């Protein structure tokens, strides 16, 4: 496959932020979640 | 069992159905129902290829029972070949509507 | 402009409409059988049934009021009747199926036999064999209608149609009193629940079958259909040769072999 | 009754860019309108009663 | 019982378990075969700058790559029925011993003679004595004649359970309403456990099965002991 | 009998026809006569409270939740007997 | 030389070892010498 | 008629590529999120 | 204007594009799930300390993922997409049924997730084998909430079927036989007949179950006469036919990848591909008491089982020989959706293998609901269908959107997720083989090494699935806009570009009956 150079490039720092924003969204809610298990258990 | 009152397709038909209809009795088919026959498919006597426009996708069974089809845009202009068979096809634009 | 004979539908809002309709009666269900409220459920049968009506509707304007149905067209809905009727032949084997595994095999709490002990079997000779002969007698009509309407005859279609309906509706009445008079219930055990599932969901698809030759009714009245296009007839005339064929299944299954 | 068919494919073939569920007139909106109330309206109401349902009671 | 780090079947102990392992052992030489083959033959394909892009004639090749499968097929379904029917075939069992599948223990009745019957139930990990198995141990166990054909019948008074126990190839689904039939005979003495192997409910994983084999004598006094 | 009758051209619709109302109806009017004579309320059973009839596991969800939906009082028992 | 996005219907251009003489030239657009040298390649190539 | 092309045949915007990280982090987070939750509802229920 | 297009849709594409996204979406809710799973089995003891939850966990997992996961992307998306693009036709038959289809599975994924939030949650095993889900052992809306679910979804995917048959019998150019037909177009056909036969028995089924617990019927109630083992028929009647849905159009992916990426014109041994398809599709229907060999059956039934379960391997291996066969020759190019069909064959092949070992109803008395059953499914169908859906995504992802991904990220992610899977599931093998049981909270000591790697491996496919999320933002975030594309000669759905218009093949293809 052939492409034309991006748009609207996307710089190695943004990639890092795209990435560990990426992984925030799904690590910080379950985290919370499991962290406070013990919690829930006692209610 | 019989008496009239029920209309018939000539009478009732409409839109694209009727279209279809009245192209058919006239031995016509704009509306790409039927399998084109093939042409020798030679420079001087080419498959000859209908479109509304000035390109038109045309899948190349090169032999009887192929089960792989060779699909290719047809331009207007010169006539092109199949590139697995070579035969040659020629786009006849107009030919179709407006 | 297109150069291919196939419909390119307008967008529309039934589907999610339908979709919708679904979540409100299977909610609602829910809500009559577990928290005693018949409101959610209201809701979902009378959208569905504003669903059904307007697609159906806009199939009639798409076809008879626009002409939309170019043989091509009607060929892929000729394939799309015959392959829904089969998964309902298939959702029909599944309680022959049931029926078969329990009455092959009586259980001891049933006494071992079948019929079970306690079940007194209603006689296939009476309300039963005259439900066998209106549904088959409303084969023959049906085809009567359809012959009239390929030869031109309106008037025929239509005493031939009406005929087929008021034999559908003399089954669901016959039925329906059948049903009041039995003397064992859906909570007699396997005997009962394999009876009145069974010959309950044939009863819906007859009320349906009976539906969709009362549409085809109306729509002869306002001239829809022409000799050689009426695709809306002939697929309510294998829906109902298919509710037909059901019936003798169940009465040579259910009523006759398994009384 | 009489054939009124050409009326109906003339109303329904009219070249005001309406889809054919709008296209019979002011009733089809109406309709339309009334079956999404309700859909839109009874998935609202399912929704509370999940709410409801997802907790015991007194 | 399960070792740790174990990899294959608990030893057998009994002469149908033992066949299991010998037709299991011909089985994943057979899989292990056609895996690697598998995956060497892509690693040849893929290896190669030496092209062949024309169509290729595929009549021959099928041949070969239908046959040749039939063939292992038929070399793992003889063995395979020979045990399904060796399995199957007549007994003559010295004893009849019932199991019952309740949420979420079994109870045990031993009914050829006196009316003998009893609760069997996990033992709490805190109430475990020291050197006793986490999950497995229950209070009462499943004594039983060692060397001996043994006739177990296995349903349930609620939901669906199942009566396993791995070392002497057994797995038999408890099911009210029903009775199922299948033969137990130990060549050991010992202890040989199990666990229930249909979902039951909240405590499925928490209803052990523990046979106790022993010489017939020791047996009859147990069992005249249990009235 | 494959039938017992023999009929082919010109039949269509009146072929059709003549099947409605020479077979089909004329069956229709005979079985409905075989019925309207071998009908009459007939002997109810005396009740049994056998277990694996008048199931009960969930209260039906009309009514006082005991009766079924097409109860008939003159030959559907309760489990607990016939209403009186 | 530049590809755009409504040419997608036209014969192009690739670079493959089981394709090695493609639909088209990589340079389609000559340079006054580069069209010289196309007229010097109709003589010998020594 | 609809937008067609890049970008434009999908049910959400890819115009800003902060705004779509924020949409997508929503999208798929929210999905991932939804069994937690109901597993600390249900513990918190009894 | 955003309303007419996307929810009053009456387009394949768009429809396909929604699909997608759902599937997409419930992806990550049963992936979720499975990290809950292995969560609470990654160190023995209790993590939850509530096995019901645990239960209605694993019921959900397996409900999502094959309902709301793979059909929707592979059928509903991929196919969608491909079907009328890869036989010239303008849409799909009935494209208004087509958006009821997908509009179904919102109200099917609400209704599931219903019934975990009330009540206790139906914690019954995906088979939902009575009388567990009867009405005295979950008592309540749970399982008649998950009974409706899967109505909903049936519905759904009988209507897609209808539609899918009707558009590929009906809709291909005139000189188009069935034998000129891709390979993915066959499978999504032969998938659709399954589904068209199955569904309505499991519909039956579950029906049944439903007036067991609301309306005193006794179908599956000793006390009333009834067999909870009926069920169990009617269920895997369904079950069976459904793990080869999964499959199928699987298997027409994978053809085109590895044609593709071989640089071949055309996938080795047409004709017996289709036969093969045909044959697995067939046989699909008269082995389904191999999910029921521990219930108490006659052993001539066992011997019948046993051996028509086994000769879809011949079949099977056909497909399997003939992708090495279409590989064979090829100018390989190593692109990251090529990866992932060479996973596929491999993962496929050995999680197939282990199906065999199943087969012989005297070994499955001892690894009947043990681990090994475990193992066996996740790699013919969590490896399996998911490395052909990533491979199909990568692959046709340019065509879908008119970007490129960054094949670099693309291969760094498949890497990952080969090491992720392996770890999780290999492992299982021993635990099967050794006697754990499946469907429990905590397992004996013995089996704690197992059970730790298993679930170790499981937060490496995790990260996997993270990072895929960020390859598809950095592709919509770079756009990168797709100009050229090989063997269009072979591959017609790309010859309307990239992604193509809204309408296509408004004028039709020409094809010649020569
Ligand atoms: C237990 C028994 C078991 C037995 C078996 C069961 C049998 C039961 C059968 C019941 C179902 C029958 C359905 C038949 C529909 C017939 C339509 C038809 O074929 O004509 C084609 C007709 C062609 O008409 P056209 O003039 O050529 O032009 C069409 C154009 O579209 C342009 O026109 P249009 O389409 O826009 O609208 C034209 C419309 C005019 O348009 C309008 O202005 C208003 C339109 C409103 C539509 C209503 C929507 C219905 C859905 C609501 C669902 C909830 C239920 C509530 C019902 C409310 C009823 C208003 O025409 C009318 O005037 C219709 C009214 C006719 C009045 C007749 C009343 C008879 C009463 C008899 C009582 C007898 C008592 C005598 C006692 C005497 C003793 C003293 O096109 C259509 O209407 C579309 C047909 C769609 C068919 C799909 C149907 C699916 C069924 C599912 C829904 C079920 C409920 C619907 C029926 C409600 C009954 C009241
Ligand atoms: C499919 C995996 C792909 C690889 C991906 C890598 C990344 C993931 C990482 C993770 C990669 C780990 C690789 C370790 C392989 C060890 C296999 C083995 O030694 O197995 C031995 C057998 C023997 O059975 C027995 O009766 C046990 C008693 C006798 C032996 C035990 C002696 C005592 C030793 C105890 C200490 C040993 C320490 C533990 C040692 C255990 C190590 C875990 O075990 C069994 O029965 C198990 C049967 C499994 C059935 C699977 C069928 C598929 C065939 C294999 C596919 C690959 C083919 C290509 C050929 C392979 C090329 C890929
Ligand atoms: C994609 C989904 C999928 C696919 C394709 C399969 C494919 C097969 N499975 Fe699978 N299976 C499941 C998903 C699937 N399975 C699921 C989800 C369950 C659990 C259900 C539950 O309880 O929850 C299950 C359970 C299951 C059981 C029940 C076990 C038990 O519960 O005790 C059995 C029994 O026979 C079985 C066998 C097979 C066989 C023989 C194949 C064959 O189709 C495989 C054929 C393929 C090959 C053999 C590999 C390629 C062939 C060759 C390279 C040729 C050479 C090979 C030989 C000569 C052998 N599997
Ligand atoms: C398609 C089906 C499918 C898939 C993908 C999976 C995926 C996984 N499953 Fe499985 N599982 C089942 C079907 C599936 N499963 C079934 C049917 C059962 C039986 C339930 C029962 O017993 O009742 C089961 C049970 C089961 C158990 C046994 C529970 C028990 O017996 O108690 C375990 C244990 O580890 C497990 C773990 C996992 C893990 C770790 C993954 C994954 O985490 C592995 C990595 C894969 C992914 C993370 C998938 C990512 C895909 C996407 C995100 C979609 C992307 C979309 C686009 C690109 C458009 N699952
Ligand atoms: C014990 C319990 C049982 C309980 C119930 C009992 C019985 C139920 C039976 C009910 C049937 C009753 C009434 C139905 C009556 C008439 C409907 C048929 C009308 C008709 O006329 O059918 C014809 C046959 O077609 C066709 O089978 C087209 C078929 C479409 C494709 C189907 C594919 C799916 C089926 C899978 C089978 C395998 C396919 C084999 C392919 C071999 C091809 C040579 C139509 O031909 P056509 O050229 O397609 O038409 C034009 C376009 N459709
Ligand atoms: C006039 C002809 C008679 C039939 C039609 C009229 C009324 C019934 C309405 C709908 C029937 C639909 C489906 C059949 C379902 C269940 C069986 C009901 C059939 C029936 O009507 O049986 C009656 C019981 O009704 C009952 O319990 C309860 C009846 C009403 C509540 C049923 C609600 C549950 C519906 C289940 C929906 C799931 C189906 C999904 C389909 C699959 C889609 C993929 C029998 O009466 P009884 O007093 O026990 O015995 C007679 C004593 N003299
Ligand atoms: C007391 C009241 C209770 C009411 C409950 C029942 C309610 C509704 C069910 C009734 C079904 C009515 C279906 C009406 C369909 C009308 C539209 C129609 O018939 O449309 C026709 C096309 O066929 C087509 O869509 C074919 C479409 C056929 C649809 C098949 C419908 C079956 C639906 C059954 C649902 C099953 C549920 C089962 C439960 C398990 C239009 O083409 P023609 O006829 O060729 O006309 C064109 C010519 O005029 C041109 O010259
Ligand atoms: C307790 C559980 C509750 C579950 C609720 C069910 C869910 C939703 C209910 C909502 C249904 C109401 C809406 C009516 C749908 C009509 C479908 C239809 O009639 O679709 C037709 C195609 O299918 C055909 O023919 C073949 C005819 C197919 C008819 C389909 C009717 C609904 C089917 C429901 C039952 C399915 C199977 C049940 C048994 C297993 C027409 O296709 P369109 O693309 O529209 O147009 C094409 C145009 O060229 C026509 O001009
Ligand atoms: C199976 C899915 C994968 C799960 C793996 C998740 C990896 C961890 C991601 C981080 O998650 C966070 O961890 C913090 C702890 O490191 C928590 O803070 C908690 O603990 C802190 C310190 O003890 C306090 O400051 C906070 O108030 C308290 O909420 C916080 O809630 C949680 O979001
Ligand atoms: C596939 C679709 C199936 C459709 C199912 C249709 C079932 C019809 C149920 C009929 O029930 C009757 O109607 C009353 C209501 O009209 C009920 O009132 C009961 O239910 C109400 C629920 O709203 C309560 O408020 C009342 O107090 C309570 O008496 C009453 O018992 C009963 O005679
Ligand atoms: C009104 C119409 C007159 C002729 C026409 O419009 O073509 C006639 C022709 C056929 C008639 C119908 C048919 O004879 C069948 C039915 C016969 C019943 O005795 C009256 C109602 C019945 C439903 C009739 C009503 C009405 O008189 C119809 C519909
Ligand atoms: C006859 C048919 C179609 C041939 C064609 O028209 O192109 C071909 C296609 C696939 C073939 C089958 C498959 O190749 C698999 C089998 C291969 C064995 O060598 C013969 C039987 C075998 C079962 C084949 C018989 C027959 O030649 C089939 C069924
Ligand atoms: Cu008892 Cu699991
Ligand atoms: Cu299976
Ligand atoms: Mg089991
Ligand atoms: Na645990
Ligand atoms: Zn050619």
């Amino acid at each position: 496959i052939t492409a034309k150079p991006a748009k609207t490039p996307t710089s190695p720092k943004e990639q890092a932020i795209g990435l560990s924003v990426t992984f925030l969204s799904f690590l910080l809610p379950a985290g919370w979640v499991l962290y406070h298990l013990d919690n829930y258990k006692k209610s | 069992a019989s008496g009239g009152g029920v209309p018939t397709d000539e009478e009732q038909a409409t839109g694209l159905e009727r279209e279809v209809m009245l192209a058919a009795r006239k031995g016509q088919d704009p509306y790409n129902i039927l399998a084109p026959k093939a042409t020798s498919g030679t420079k001087e006597d080419p498959n000859l290829v209908p479109s509304i426009t000035n390109k038109r996708i045309v899948g190349c069974i090169c032999e009887e029972d192929n089960s792989t089809v060779i699909w290719f845009w047809l331009h207007k202009g010169e006539a092109q070949r199949c590139p697995s068979c070579g035969t040659h096809y020629k786009l006849v634009p107009h030919q179709l509507a407006h | 402009h297109q150069t291919h004979a196939y419909h390119m539908v307008n967008p529309s809002p039934w589907p999610l409409t339908g979709a919708l309709s679904a979540l409100l009666m299977t909610s609602g269900l829910t809500m009559w059988f577990h928290f005693n409220s018949m409101t959610l459920l209201m809701i979902g049968l009378t959208t569905n049934m504003l669903t059904m009506y307007q697609w159906w509707r806009d199939v009639i304007r798409e076809s008879t009021f626009q002409g939309h149905h170019t043989p091509a067209v009607q060929k892929g809905l000729r394939y799309g009747m015959i392959l829904f009727i089969i998964s309902e032949v298939l959702f029909f084997t599944g309680f022959f199926w049931a029926f078969y595994h329990s009455s092959l095999a009586p259980t001891p709490e049933l006494g071992g036999c079948w019929p079970p002990t306690g079940i007194h079997p209603l006689n296939p000779l009476e309300v039963p064999l005259l439900n066998t002969s209106v549904l088959l007698a409303s084969g023959v009509s049906i085809t009567w209608a359809h012959h009239s309407l390929m030869e031109g005859d309106r008037k025929h279609m239509l005493q031939a149609l009406f005929i087929t309906i008021t034999l559908g509706v003399y089954f669901t009445l016959l039925q329906a009193s059948e049903y009041y008079e039995a003397p064992f219930t859906i909570s007699d055990g396997v005997y009962g629940s394999t009876f009145f599932v069974a010959t309950g969901f044939h009863g819906l698809h007859v009320i349906i079958g009976s539906t969709f030759l009362i549409v085809c009714f109306f729509r002869q009245l306002k001239f829809h259909f022409t000799s050689n296009h009426h695709f809306g007839f002939e697929a309510a005339a294998w829906y109902w040769h298919f509710v037909d064929v059901v019936w003798l299944f169940l009465y040579v299954s259910i009523y006759w072999w398994g009384s | 009754f009489e054939n009124r068919v050409a009326e109906k494919q003339k109303l329904f073939q009219e070249d005001n860019g309406l889809p054919v569920h709008l296209k019979g007139g002011a009733t089809d909106n109406i309709l339309y309108r009334v079956t999404m109330t309700l859909c839109l309206g009874g998935t609202l109401y399912s929704l509370y009663c999940l709410g409801w349902a997802s907790f015991p009671h007194k | 019982m399960a070792y740790p780090m174990q990899l294959g079947f608990q030893d057998a102990t009994s002469p149908i378990m033992e066949e299991l392992l010998h037709f299991h052992d011909h089985t994943l030489m057979i899989v292990f075969l056609i895996s690697s083959l598998v995956l060497y033959i892509i690693s040849l394909m893929l290896t190669t700058k030496l092209t062949h892009t024309s169509t290729m004639d595929a009549q021959e090749v099928e041949t070969i790559w239908t046959i040749l499968p039939a063939i292992i097929l038929i070399l793992i379904a003889l063995p395979s029925l020979r045990i399904l029917y060796m399995m199957d075939e007549i007994n003559n069992p010295s004893l009849t011993v019932k199991t019952m599948g309740h949420q979420w223990y079994w109870s045990y009745e031993y009914t050829d003679y006196e009316d003998l019957s009893f609760d069997s139930y996990m033992i709490p990990t805190s109430e475990l004595k020291p050197g006793e198995l986490r999950l497995l141990e229950v209070d009462n166990r499943v004594v039983l004649p060692m060397e001996m054909t043994i006739r177990m019948l296995v349903s349930s008074e609620d939901v669906l359970h199942s009566w396993a126990v791995p070392s002497l190839g057994l797995k038999t689904d408890a099911i009210p309403g029903r009775l199922n039939q299948t033969t137990l005979m130990s060549s050991r003495p010992g202890l040989y456990y199990g666990q229930c192997s249909e979902i039951c409910g909240s405590n499925h994983s928490f209803m052990p099965i523990v046979l106790e084999l022993v010489p017939l004598k020791y047996f009859e006094k147990w069992s005249a002991s249990m009235l | 009998a494959s039938a017992a009758k023999g009929d082919h051209g010109g039949t269509g619709a009146r072929t059709w026809r003549f099947l409605t109302f020479g077979l089909a109806l004329p069956s229709v009017a005979l079985c409905t006569l075989n019925s309207w004579l071998h009908s009459g309320h007939r002997e109810r059973p005396a009740f049994i409270p056998y277990h694996h009839l008048r199931i009960r596991t969930k209260p039906f969800s009309w009514g006082d939740g005991n009766h079924t939906f097409f109860h008939n009082p003159r030959v559907n028992p309760l489990p607990t007997g016939y209403e009186k | 030389s530049v590809v755009k996005s409504e040419d997608y219907a036209l014969p192009s251009y690739v670079d493959r070892r089981d394709y090695p003489l493609p639909d088209v030239a990589h340079v389609k657009n000559l340079s006054a010498s580069q069209k010289a040298l196309k007229e010097k390649e109709k003589a010998s190539w020594s | 008629h609809y937008e067609e092309g890049p970008g434009k045949n999908i049910p959400f915007s890819v115009e800003n590529k902060w705004r779509l990280l924020a949409m997508m982090t929503l999208f798929f987070g929210s999905g991932f999120a939804a069994p937690f939750f109901i597993v600390r509802h249900q513990l918190l229920k009894k | 204007m955003f309303i007419n297009r996307w929810l009053f849709s009456t387009n394949h594409k768009d429809i396909g594009t929604l699909y997608l996204l759902f599937g997409a979406w419930a992806g990550m809710v049963g992936t979720a799930l499975s990290l809950l799973i292995r969560a609470e089995l990654g160190q023995p003891g209790t993590l939850l300390g509530d096995d019901q939850i645990y239960n209605v966990v694993v019921t959900a997992h397996a409900f999502v993922m094959i309902f709301f996961m793979v059909m929707p992307i592979m059928i509903g998306g991929f196919g969608n997409w491909l079907v009328p693009l890869m036989i010239g036709a303008p849409d799909m038959a009935f494209p208004r049924m087509n958006n009821m289809s997908f509009w179904l599975l919102p109200p099917s994924f609400l209704l599931l997730l219903a019934s975990s939030m009330v009540e206790a949650g139906a914690g019954t095993g995906w088979t939902v084998y009575p009388p567990l889900a009867g009405n005295l052992a979950h008592a309540g809306a749970s399982v008649d909430l998950t009974i409706f679910s899967l109505h909903l979804a049936g519905v759904s995917s009988i209507l897609g079927a209808i539609n899918f048959i009707t558009t590929i019998i009906n809709m291909k150019p005139p000189a188009m036989s069935q034998y000129q037909t891709p390979l993915f177009v066959w499978s999504v056909m032969i998938t659709a007949v399954l589904l068209l036969l199955s569904l309505p028995v499991l519909a039956a089924g579950i029906t049944m179950l439903l007036t067991d617990r609301n309306l005193n019927t006794t179908f599956f109630d000793p006390a009333g006469g009834g067999d909870p083992i009926l069920y169990q028929h009617l269920f895997w009647f369904f079950g069976h036919p459904e793990v080869y849905i999964l499959i199928l159009p699987g298997f027409g992916m994978i053809s085109h990848i590895v044609t593709y990426y071989s640089g071949k014109k055309e996938p080795f041994g047409y004709m017996g591909m289709v036969w093969a398809m045909m044959s697995i599709g067939f046989l699909g229907f008269i082995v389904w008491a191999h999910h029921m060999f521990t219930v108490g059956m006659d052993v001539d039934t066992r011997a019948y089982f046993t051996s028509a379960t086994m000769i879809i391997a011949i079949p099977t291996g056909v497909k399997v020989f003939s992708w090495l066969a279409t590989l064979h020759g090829g100018n390989i190019k190593w692109s990251p959706a090529m990866m992932w069909a060479l996973g596929f064959i491999f993962l496929f092949t050995v999680g197939g293998l282990t199906g065999i070992v199943l087969a012989n109803s005297s070994l499955d008395i001892v690894l009947h609901d043990t681990y090994y059953v475990v193992a066996h499914f996740h790699y013919v169908l969590s490896m399996g269908a998911v490395f052909a859906i990533m491979g199909g995504f990568v692959h046709w992802f340019p065509l879908f959107s008119g970007y490129t991904l960054n094949d670099t990220w693309a291969k760094i992610h498949f890497a990952i997720m080969f090491v992720g899977v392996n770890m999780t599931f290999f492992p299982q093998h021993f635990l099967g083989l050794s006697g754990m049981p499946r469907r429990y909270s905590d397992y004996p000591d013995a089996y704690t090494m197992w059970n730790t790697i298993s679930s170790m491996g499981s937060f490496i496919s995790l990260t996997a699935v993270m990072l895929m999320v960020f390859i598809i933002w950095e592709a919509f975030a770079s756009k990168r806009e797709v100009l050229t594309v090989d063997l269009t000669t072979t591959n017609l759905e790309w010859l309307n570009g990239c992604p193509p218009p809204y309408h296509t093949f408004e004028e039709p293809t020409y094809v010649n009956l020569k």
